[PDB]
């Protein structure tokens, strides 16, 4: 919950940053901001931080505008920092007008030495004219205002290093997105992002805890310059096991193609891990039941795919595949070629029924065909219960071939093994069907400071297998989930497609194995 | 005299090399077009001979007008030699050698209900999903848009059996009728095909093969491929549905077929397919 929060008049913001694509991180963030703005029935502002005019581009912007829609995240407003670059700047001169900014043209390597050591610049104690002599040269974008940078003056003895003078504004000669050359001048983070939460009303600004420091910060740069103070709510940060995080560190991965690309399911962006089969309602529900906490856990995968896993098992409609190497067929000689309808989901009569085919040739696994014994009553699933006559095998001791007798008079399901099948009919021809399930891209649950990913990449991540698809995946469509009985939830990745004229081969249906929480 | 035409092909020659040194191109592959205007006058007929001359010292070919609508002009002059007038473009890229399909196919004619002609791949990739007979009625009814009415398969005059090897008449037409031998086979493809070699990354999907082959129409005359067809069928012959894959023209990756290509211009030339991460 929220210190301060009223119903009707809280106001949060999403602030991401557009240098590229969201991960479950901010995927957390976004969500705890959404979840704070529906229980409140307040406003959620999605600002996109243009501070900068070389680290955004119109490329990821439109990237992260995407990302939210998948997450069914409806911001009642959208802005931009460099709406307000105007009213930023005459705040960073109030502050020099009132000794409380100096500039400095110290080079920035020795600025760093300096602020390292505690030591104040030959700057810090410039009158405020000397000061808004070398402010003017930063504004014009003269060469000597492009080594300038406005520094506040706080306190060079603190232990909050985020607190010995921190840069305010830089000179950038660059042309900005959307201001375009109005501005040869350009705040930092550390500092605009006080200054519009405030000018937009946000009440509650969500940060990880990993910004403890530059909260002290924060609220001085709001006292100094005496206006409507945000309300700081710290959430503890994503540590993801075996997951990294960094877009430096995940570029890795795509450079040295590892991996697809961003929306690779091994990856934890919002669109890897959707394409993965996590669900919006399973991530809402996880970020939900931790809600605001401090704690920095090492949270591990199987805790959110647990919470997945409740959402899609009870809609998730049943269907067969069976291993196409392995199949064995089966002779049930006395059965008629028919069709029955029967349920697509073992508890929920509301996911409605699929057609079932049976007939005198059927298929079942090479695994379980290995386990039968002559005499033996198994139960057909969705059909009924079968008898094993003969096991027909090779010179080698292969089962090749196996005979039955119907015994559907026999309704005893206690004991009897319960098997997966499929008929070999042209009236509902089998469905060609990939299944692949992706491991985690580093095999080291938790890394130790000062220890490299780069040590424990998981080489053998991806792994497909050819099936023998129930004939109702042909309608599958991208996204749908379902069951694949005894063995999953799968999301289709890519649909069934039927015999191309230019290939003259069908496409399969690509099924990605959802991890349950086991 | 031939030392006197030496000559002058060398101030051909000189004439193309310093333009190679006007587009900043360093020994980059290229082709040069030509025309000498006063046909067959003396500098095209010194041209013509000494063709393998020039190819051998500017390393790069030497064809006649018209350069293709496809490739891109790096740069064309027009100068003078020995009474003609001398055109010369150079293109990015190499040259495009046709070659055959690649993969086992089939030519058929259909005769049910007037004759159809067209082809069938045995296999796509090349030794991957390798077509039954049973395979292969399926994927004629599909395609021709016939019911598995008493559909049979003949071999010039024998009927084919659920064991026939399909791939042992890889060259071969083959009858489909409604039961009853024909009478009266061709050689060349009777459609326009592409290859398709994969440079960059492995098929997925449990493909394996790095070479296949699409039909560009099938029946003949009918489903005319697209551009956006073939970069969806590209993808589906390698299982590379999720990627993002570039199409060129030569194995250097130089001349990128583009949505502006004239489809029938690719018609037997290998294409090369390579995968690029999906960025944004």
């Amino acid at each position: 919950e929220l210190p301060g929060a009223e119903m009707g008049k809280v106001i949060v913001r999403f602030p991401p940053e557009a240098s590229g694509y969201l991960h479950i991180g901010h995927a957390k963030a976004a969500l705890l901001n959404q979840h704070y703005q529906v229980n409140f029935k307040g406003k959620l502002i999605m600002r996109f931080d243009d501070t900068n005019p070389e680290k955004e581009k119109e490329d990821f912007e439109k990237v992260i505008l995407e990302d939210v829609a998948m997450l069914h995240i409806k911001p009642d407003q959208f802005t931009y920092t460099s709406d307000h670059f105007e009213t930023i700047m005459k705040y960073a001169e109030q502050l020099i007008q009132e000794g409380k900014a100096y500039v400095d043209d110290t080079p920035a390597e020795q600025m760093k030495a300096e602020r390292e050591q505690r030591m104040e610049s030959k700057h810090r104690n410039n009158c405020v004219n000397k000061n808004l002599q070398m402010w003017e040269e930063m504004k014009k974008g003269t060469e000597y205002g492009q080594t300038c940078c406005l520094r506040a003056k706080i306190d060079m003895n603190s232990n909050n290093g985020c607190m010995r003078d921190p840069t305010l504004y830089r000179c950038k000669n660059q042309p900005h997105p959307r201001t375009g050359t109005t501005y040869k001048v350009y705040p930092t983070y550390d500092f605009a992002c006080p200054i519009v939460d405030s000018i937009e009303g946000v009440t509650h600004a969500l940060r990880t805890t990993e910004y403890h420091d530059r909260d002290e910060q924060f609220y001085w740069i709001i006292e100094a310059l005496g206006i409507r103070k945000p309300y700081i709510w710290e959430y503890s940060r994503l540590n993801l096991n075996n997951t990294v995080l960094s877009k430096r560190k995940l570029m890795w991965f795509v450079n040295e193609g590892l991996v697809d690309g961003w929306d690779d399911p091994r990856f934890p962006t919002v669109r890897g891990v959707l394409r993965r089969g996590m669900t919006v309602e399973g991530l809402k529900q996880f970020i939900a039941a931790q809600g605001s906490s401090r704690s920095v856990v090492n949270m591990e995968w199987d805790k959110i795919w647990s919470f997945n896993k409740k959402v899609i098992d009870p809609v998730a409609p049943r269907y067969t595949a069976l291993l196409k190497d392995a199949v064995v067929p089966v002779n049930v000689p006395e059965a008629q070629e028919e069709m029955k309808e029967v349920a697509k989901h073992p508890k929920n009569a509301d996911v409605g029924l699929k057609p079932v085919w049976y007939g005198s040739k059927v298929l079942i696994e090479g695994a379980d065909a290995e386990t039968l014994t002559e005499g033996e009553v198994v139960t057909f699933i969705n059909w009924g219960n079968i008898i094993i006559t003969k096991l027909n095998r090779n010179s080698s001791g292969k089962i090749v071939s196996i005979d039955t007798k119907l015994n559907l008079d026999n309704k005893d399901f206690k004991k009897t093994t319960k098997i997966t099948w499929l008929a070999e009919t042209p009236r509902a021809p089998l469905i060609p069907t990939v299944c692949v399930n992706y491991e985690h891209l580093i095999t080291k649950p938790v890394l130790g400071k000062d220890e490299d990913f780069k040590q424990y990449i998981n080489r053998n991540s991806k792994q497909e297998e050819l099936m023998l698809g129930d004939p109702c995946l042909k309608d599958l469509k991208k996204g749908d989930i379902i069951q694949l009985q005894r063995r999953g939830f799968f999301i289709c990745d890519q649909p069934y497609e039927p015999v191309s004229p230019y290939s003259c081969k069908e496409a399969p249906c690509i099924l990605i194995y959802i991890p349950d929480g086991h | 005299q031939s030392m006197v035409d030496e000559g002058v092909a060398r101030e051909v020659i000189n004439r193309i090399q310093k333009l190679r040194k006007k587009r900043n191109l360093v020994p980059d592959e290229i082709t040069v077009y030509y025309r000498s205007h006063p046909e067959g006058d003396y500098l095209d007929t010194v041209i013509k001979e000494h063709t393998d001359f020039i190819f051998a010292t500017i390393k790069a070919a030497l064809k006649p007008y018209p350069v293709p609508t496809s490739k891109e002009v790096l740069i064309q002059e027009t100068t003078q030699l020995k009474g003609s007038e001398l055109e010369i473009t150079l293109v990015r890229g190499g040259l495009c050698e046709r070659v055959g399909p690649a993969c086992s196919y089939v030519n058929l004619k259909v005769c049910v209900n007037t004759e159809q002609d067209g082809v069938l791949l045995l296999e796509n990739p090349k030794g991957d999903n390798t077509l039954n007979l049973t395979g292969l009625v399926d994927a004629v009814s599909c395609i021709f848009g016939l019911k598995n009415s008493k559909l049979t398969v003949f071999n010039g005059k024998t009927e084919l059996i659920n064991k026939t090897d399909l791939l042992s008449l890889s060259g071969k037409t083959l009858h489909v009728t409604t039961g009853s031998a024909p009478a009266l086979s061709p050689d060349a493809l009777l459609c326009q095909y592409i290859n398709l070699q994969l440079v960059n990354a492995k098929p997925q999907e449990c493909q394996k093969g790095t070479v296949g082959t699409l039909l560009m129409e099938n029946p003949v005359g009918q489903n005319g491929l697209t551009y956006h067809g073939l970069l969806h069928e590209t993808a589906k012959v390698f299982g590379l549905r999720s990627r993002r894959l570039k199409l060129f023209l030569d194995e250097a990756e130089t001349q990128e077929i583009t949505k502006d290509i004239s489809m029938k211009n690719l018609n037997m030339k290998t294409v090369y397919v390579s995968v690029i991460p999906t960025t944004a």
